[PDB]
RNA sequence: CGUCAAAGCACUUUGCAAAAGCUAACGUAUCUGUUUCUUGCCUUUUACCAGAAACAGCCGUUUGUAAGGUGUGCUAAUUUGACUGUAUAGUUUUUGUAAUCU
């Protein structure tokens, strides 16, 4: 049931066994899956209905499916100075001289 | 380290191998009152030298022979009878024979570098097989 | 049970009640673990409300 | 369980349930049991037709709810982390 | 029941202030007084009977009285965080075991 | 477990009970169980029609109650 | 020649030699690692400050890969993994293991695939939340760099035998081999379009090779001189420019190079303290990169 | 408590609570004026109590180990003491030598006693400062300590004596020593050791135990030199220095 | 006198416990503001009691509760709502904080 | 490094028997009525000396007669002589009982009072009924 | 106790950084010094006497973090954190009063 806690604050679309169906805004859930919906609007065959907050029963839901994504360094030692390159008059490898 | 006749009796296999630890404490005590015959640094080498042999035969009563219990083994470390980092380094590969503790750590030296000892012979030359100056050791590594 | 210095009663009497303690928290000074007892066993101060 | 303790939280407001019947009842919640069996107070009741009565007092089994709409400004109400043990979500102090 | 607390229970009765009593720091009873479960009820018992007399010497009705089964007395060890009553603890029981 | 539900306001009081299948008893409540389970006396119950038979002691199974109503002020 | 406040900018930081410091795919960004187990965020045009430490590796970035989405960061240790640090949060993502030796070289793909090699002989090519490897290459000698192509079937892997080796994820079928080189070949790097391999070699010459499925033989373009290698074996990289025309390397004789993709030498400029492990060029202008074993990155033109 | 935190042993006071406390009735007039000063004493100590100031840890000890001149080991108390005795001895002479005030004599007890008449001249050049004669007290005070141990270890004197020694060592460091002169707030640390003798003596011979040698409960005496010389460390130092 | 300075030091009178920013709670606040405005919800009473009998206490064991940052002090109780440096040092109640 | 500990129920309770002659025997904190450390700093600020705790210097010495007046006010003409105003007061209630009043500290008020007593034999049970304590009957009451 | 996650873990050495924010024991302990004032004893200085204010030093303590050491393991051990964590076909939710037409 660990999956099921991700569904927490999604937008749910759920079928209930009347065949209406609820959409609206999770907000917690059951052990048996009694749902409370935030903003709830009704699907009755389409019509439109608000309801608001609503609490699902368990036996009431059939089946359930998301529509939307939920509703959404310190520093560091390093400092930069202005500097030229010097040419070395060497021509050799750093180990090798 | 010092035990009086009132102490806990150590664990039964102690007495028959405390007559030589007795002898290596004589030694020892010698060594100390020995003067003469070396610079500043050369006069202290036999310490280490009978340390090392100290702890070589510890460890060989436990890891060579099994004649000593592992109790008597874990009380003799704890009373100082042996040197327990000197017998970890003994337990990993490369330093099998290993001099002492001062001729394998970086810090002690001018260059950070470990001592002479370290080095296997055949990669030194002839002329520089020289006695260490830290304990007059002659080649530590486990090649040779 | 809290005081008397009873780990093995305690911790099976409240295995019953479903309280769980980490090993860590049984040696602990008296009163402090008297508070967490009884946090867990009473929880919020429900009959006064 | 928070579902319930919505439920509970609701009582003395005005809430409206609609049975397995079909017909919803507006009135207030006074009770409310982990069953959610419910308690209520000067209902109007709207038949699955469309025939509108009155009630006083009745005693709904929960059984024979399908949802309730709860008023609106619950839904801020605190959703509590509910331990193994506990049967009833209320803020936790000790170890779980 | 000291003299503030007389005073406070005849004020309240006198303003027809309904009175909840806190028995507090019940756990001095187990941990230092260490009576034994019986003489702790004796005590508890009548310190409620003081309670109650200091309300009947103002007014003798039955509404202002207090007595944990009428659920208007918390047993509390406000130390060690508990503060329960008699429907309380009983629910603590019934939700363990059963209806 | 299990909960015993809250009816000791609603005893001894004349009840309306609301049955499945469009079913409607009067009487006297005067006892429930576990599972609403409940018991009615000298109760009498009414038909589609509307006239009234006496119907006597009844043990209502809990599972078919819809509601329980009284109606005094 | 650029929107850089200053010509030439030295970039002072780290405790010990930097061995990787990759740019942005924007341009905009650029993170820099080395022995101090450290990765350090800057940013290329304004005040050019940090403004972001990524602390928790265990061991020296060996390499590392931004990412496109320049969101996340992956990082190459020593100390066999492989990390996944989300660059504006600066937490702990995933770590990758299953190596048996010091992760040399990384590469990242166009669609969430990483690659790497390391001394135990062994490519394995990971997505970006398997936490495992899902496809896992074995050589005989140790791997020394890679390249993945864009597209998404062919990686190129060089190692010890001086030999690159072409591997075709899904078709497992090996008898293709651009040989040409005879050391060990501490860089390689694909052209933006995916036609051409940059190749750099302990045997001293920097070359040149097409990438494409069908050649006239000799696929040999043409190799450079100049670029010499020191005798610490470090792994010295090469560099595509933004427009392709102009690669870049670094040698261990204090000298960035840069060749003309014709054969002849463009710049030699000097002015590093050491041997110089990491060059790049900007993707928008005309901005040099620099990194050597002496606690400093270099700016460009 | 059931479990805390392993204070250092001489951060135990052991009888504080003693004076803390009034005063048992009937007793002498310098029993009640040790509790009075040793209270005001802790009085001043908690009415200046200062927060203290936040600071990186750094120990002297630690940054001596990390040079290659420092090594470790481990010895027994008595031998380490003696040691210490030597080596401080052997430098003392060194500093007498060095100025070539050879006719100058410091027995193995820590006095300088001439060897010889002196002139004005040597006498004007052998005159030390008040950190040369300060250190030669305190090595003279822990060379006393050293030796009770020495002869404790010797079985010249059992355990007790040994106590009553120590105890009698730490209440008379201003008539054993004479390094009040050349710092006299010492002063306030031997008037302490007294008013913590009487307090233990009072408390000590009660009963069938009477007047006498004895009473060698010496940890409060032993821990006021200690917190003396807490003090006076960076003092030496910087004098030495 | 020598004792008023020239230059003022900069002073703040600070007397009673006082968080900077508000606390976070285990509820929200719009939520009590809520149950304060649209709800039957309310009650108001006061505590009262004898002297050192643990009123303050009682309100400290609902504090606990709903602030969950709130930890118990070292060497004595918590006494929130008594917001009073001198009741801080007799450690008793003298003021009704609501 | 030796710087936790943790002991059990028995270990505590044999120190605490061991040690007996070494810790207090008071429990209750309201002992120190008078006698604690902020009275000390009340009584140094304001330079009275309850006579078994310590004197100070004043700490004020500013009580010269710069005013040269009496103020009329502290005058014997208008004043009631019931009961001396001791120093115990002056301490007590720093704030009220003297005037001048700077630098004083207040000291907690009252403590709840202890009612444990430690069983004197161990053979009893821990919960019992103290003879010393009090009967519960109150058969003096008038309820409901 | 259970599940999930990542961290080798236990003990220990050294470096770096920090330690009141909501009035409160970094230390339930306790020393020394400087400057500016006021005192005590005083032939002058150090050394002193004892109160205050502002400053510092020393003996210590805790936490985070980095690199190592010892002993055991990676063919498993322990620690840390999180968790809406448990049965159950016999009335109150998950082993169907359903189909049938309208
Ligand atoms: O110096 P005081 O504190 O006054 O104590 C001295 C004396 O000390 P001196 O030897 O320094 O004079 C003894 O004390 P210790 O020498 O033993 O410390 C002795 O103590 P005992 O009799 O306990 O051995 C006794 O003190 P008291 O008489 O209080 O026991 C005596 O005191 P008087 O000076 O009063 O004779
Ligand atoms: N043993 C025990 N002590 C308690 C308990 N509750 C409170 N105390 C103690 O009672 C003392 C006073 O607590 P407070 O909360 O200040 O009591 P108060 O009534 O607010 O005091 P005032 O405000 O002055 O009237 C403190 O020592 C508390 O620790 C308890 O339940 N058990
Ligand atoms: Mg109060
Ligand atoms: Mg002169
Ligand atoms: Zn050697
Ligand atoms: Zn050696
Ligand atoms: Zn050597």
């Amino acid at each position: 049931t660990t999956k099921m806690v991700s569904l927490l604050n999604h937008s749910l679309n759920v079928t209930t066994k009347d065949g209406r169906t609820f959409v609206g805004q999770l907000l917690a859930f059951d052990g048996f899956m009694n749902l409370v919906l935030s903003d709830c609007q009704e699907y009755r065959h389409e019509e439109k209905r608000m309801l608001g907050l609503v609490i699902l029963r368990g036996e009431f839901i059939v089946s359930l499916s998301v529509q939307g994504p939920p509703p959404m360094l310190l520093s560091g030692p390093g400092v930069a100075r202005p500097a030229g390159r010097g040419i070395p008059l060497g021509q050799a490898p750093v180990g090798l001289a | 380290r010092l035990r009086t006749s009132r102490t806990k009796r150590p664990p039964d296999g102690f007495d028959e191998i405390e007559p030589t630890l007795i002898e290596f404490q004589d030694r020892m005590r010698q060594i100390e009152n020995t003067m003469g015959k070396g610079t500043k640094t050369e006069m202290l080498a036999p310490i280490f030298q009978l340390h090392h042999q100290r702890s070589r035969y510890i460890y060989d009563l436990y890891y060579k022979r099994e004649a000593i219990s592992t109790e008597l083994y874990n009380w003799l470390l704890k009373q100082n009878y042996a040197d327990g980092n000197l017998i970890a380094k003994w337990k990993k590969p490369g330093y099998e024979k290993l001099c002492c503790l001062r001729c394998i750590q970086t810090a002690e030296s001018k260059f950070g570098s470990t001592c002479i000892c370290r080095v296997p012979k055949s990669k030194l030359d002839k002329d520089q097989r020289v006695r260490c100056t830290h304990c007059g050791c002659n080649g530590c590594a486990s090649c040779d | 049970l809290t005081i008397s210095d009873e780990a093995e009663k305690l911790k099976k009497h409240l295995s019953s009640f479903q309280i769980y303690l980490k090993p860590k928290d049984y040696l602990l000074d008296p009163k402090p673990l008297l508070q967490l007892i009884c946090a867990s066993f009473f929880g919020f101060p429900v009959g006064f409300v | 369980s928070l579902c319930i303790k919505l439920l509970h939280e609701t009582q003395g407001h005005i809430v409206t349930m609609e049975l397995e019947n079909g017909s919803t009842y507006r009135g207030k919640l006074i009770e409310a049991e982990d069953n959610m069996n419910c308690q209520m107070r000067d209902i109007s009741v709207t038949a699955r037709d469309g025939r509108v009565s009155h009630l006083d007092q009745v005693y709904i089994r929960g059984s024979h709810i399908r949802f309730l709409i709860v008023p609106d400004m619950l839904r801020n109400a605190p959703m509590f982390k509910v331990g193994p043990g506990r049967s009833v979500p209320l803020p936790t102090r000790g170890r779980r | 029941v000291m003299i503030n607390t007389t005073r406070i229970i005849k004020h309240a009765i006198l303003h027809d202030m309904p009175i909840v009593l806190v028995l507090n720091k019940v756990d001095r009873l187990i941990l230092e007084l260490r009576l034994p479960p019986n003489d702790a009820y004796h005590k508890l018992r009548h310190v409620i009977d003081e309670v109650n007399d200091n309300i009947c010497q103002i007014s003798k009705d039955l509404k202002y009285r207090v007595s944990p089964e009428l659920g208007n007395v918390c047993f509390a060890s406000c130390d060690l965080g508990y503060c329960f009553t008699l429907s309380s603890f009983a629910k603590l029981y019934i939700d363990r075991h059963g209806g | 477990k299990a909960g015993a539900p809250d009816l000791k306001k609603y005893l001894d009081r004349q009840v309306f009970v609301q049955l499945n299948g469009s079913r409607k008893v009067y009487g006297v409540l005067r006892g429930y169980d576990i599972f609403l389970n409940i018991v009615l006396e000298d109760s009498i119950e009414e038909k589609v029609d509307g006239e009234k038979v006496k119907i006597g002691s009844v043990a209502i199974r809990g599972n078919s109650v819809i509601m329980i109503e009284t109606l005094d002020k | 020649t650029s929107d850089l406040n200053v010509p030439n900018l030295q970039m002072f930081g780290h405790t010990a030699e930097v061995l990787v410091a990759r740019f942005d795919p924007s341009g905009s960004y650029f993170a820099s690692g080395g022995m101090d187990r450290q990765i350090l965020l800057w940013n290329v045009f304004g005040d050019v400050k940090n403004y972001g430490v990524l602390n928790g590796c265990k061991g020296a970035i060996t390499d590392l890969q931004w990412s496109r989405d320049s969101r996340v960061v992956y990082c190459s240790s020593s100390d066999t993994h492989l990390m996944s640090w989300d660059a504006v949060s600066g937490q702990k993502i995933r770590k990758h293991k299953g190596h048996a030796g010091v992760v040399n070289a990384l590469d990242v793909l166009k669609v969430e695939l990483l690659t790497s090699v390391s001394d135990d002989c062994t490519m394995k090519v990971w997505d970006s939340r398997s936490k495992d490897c899902i496809k896992t290459i074995e050589e005989k000698y140790p791997l020394t760099a890679v390249a993945i192509a864009q597209q998404g079937t062919q990686v190129f892997i060089g190692g010890i035998d001086g030999a690159i080796k072409i591997w075709d994820l899904r078709n497992n079928h090996c008898s293709h081999v651009l040989k040409g080189h005879k050391d060990i070949i501490t860089s390689l790097a694909i052209s933006k379009d995916g036609s051409s391999l940059l190749s750099n070699s302990m045997d001293n010459t920097v070359r040149i090779f097409d990438v494409k499925p069908f050649a006239s033989a000799q696929r040999q373009l043409q190799i450079f001189e100049g670029a010499i290698h020191g005798q610490e074996h470090n792994l010295l990289g090469v560099a595509w420019s933004r427009n392709s025309r102009f690669v870049g390397a670094g040698s261990s004789d204090k000298n960035v190079y840069v060749w003309s993709a014709t054969g002849d030498l463009r710049y030699v400029l000097p002015g590093h303290e050491g041997s110089v492990n990491h060059v790049d060029f900007h993707p928008h202008q005309d901005i040099i990169l620099s990194c050597s074993s002496d606690r400093t990155i270099f700016l460009g033109e | 408590k059931r479990s805390g935190a392993t204070k250092r042993a001489q951060d135990v006071p052991l009888i504080k609570h003693w004076y803390l406390e009034h005063c048992p009735p009937n007793q002498p007039v310098k029993v009640r004026v040790s509790y009075q000063k040793l209270l005001k004493s802790h009085v001043m100590n908690k009415l200046h109590m200062a927060h203290p100031k936040s600071h990186t840890n750094r120990s002297l000890l630690r940054q001596l180990k990390n040079t290659k001149f420092f090594q470790s080991t481990s010895i027994d108390w008595v031998e380490a003491g003696l040691q210490v005795c030597r080596q401080g001895y052997n430098m003392l002479q060194l500093l007498i030598h060095r100025k070539g005030l050879t006719y100058l004599h410091l027995d193995y007890n820590c006095n300088l006693k001439p060897t010889k008449t002196l002139t004005t001249k040597e006498r004007k050049k052998s005159r030390f400062g008040n950190a040369f004669h300060l250190m030669r007290e305190i090595l003279r005070l822990t060379k006393l300590i050293v030796d009770s141990h020495v002869q404790y270890r010797l079985g010249n004197i059992d355990a007790y004596q040994l106590a009553d020694g120590l105890h009698y060592i730490f209440n008379h460091v201003g008539q054993l020593t004479g390094m009040y002169r050349y710092k006299y707030r010492l002063m306030r640390q031997i008037r302490a050791c007294k008013d913590f003798k009487h307090l233990i003596y009072y408390r000590f011979n009660t009963g069938p135990v009477g007047k006498g040698p004895g009473c060698g409960f010496w940890a409060p005496s032993w821990r006021v030199w200690l917190f003396f010389l807490r003090g006076i460390v960076p003092l030496l130092e910087r004098w030495l220095g | 006198p020598l004792s008023q300075p020239i230059i003022e030091p900069i002073r703040h009178k600070r007397i009673a416990i006082e968080t900077t920013n508000v606390p976070d709670t285990v509820y929200k606040k719009e939520f009590l503001f809520g149950l304060l405005t649209g709800t039957d919800d309310v009650r108001s009473f006061i505590v009262a009691g004898h002297l050192h009998h643990g009123k303050s206490a009682l309100l400290d064991l609902l504090v606990y509760y709903t602030h969950p940052d709130t930890k118990p002090p070292k060497r004595r109780s918590l006494r929130y709502t008594d917001t009073h440096y001198l009741e801080r040092e007799r450690v008793m109640s003298i003021k009704s904080t609501p | 490094t030796y710087r936790r500990w943790k002991l059990n129920l028995p270990q505590m309770a044999n120190l605490h028997r061991l040690g007996y002659q070494l810790l207090s025997d008071l429990r209750d904190d309201n002992y120190f009525y008078l006698f604690n450390d902020n009275s000390f700093f009340t009584a140094k600020a304001l330079n009275v000396a309850i006579p078994g705790g310590p004197k100070f210097e004043p700490l004020y010495k500013d009580e010269a007669p710069e005013m040269e007046d009496w103020n009329e006010f502290n005058d014997i003409y208008k004043l009631i002589i019931r009961h001396p105003i001791k120093t115990e007061y002056r301490i007590a209630f720093p704030y009220l009982y003297n005037s001048r009043a700077r630098s004083v500290a207040l000291s907690e008020y009252h403590q709840p009072s202890n009612v444990f007593v430690p069983p004197e034999d161990p053979d009893l049970p821990a919960f019992f009924w103290d003879p010393i304590i009090n009967p519960i009957t109150s058969r003096q009451l008038t309820l409901h």
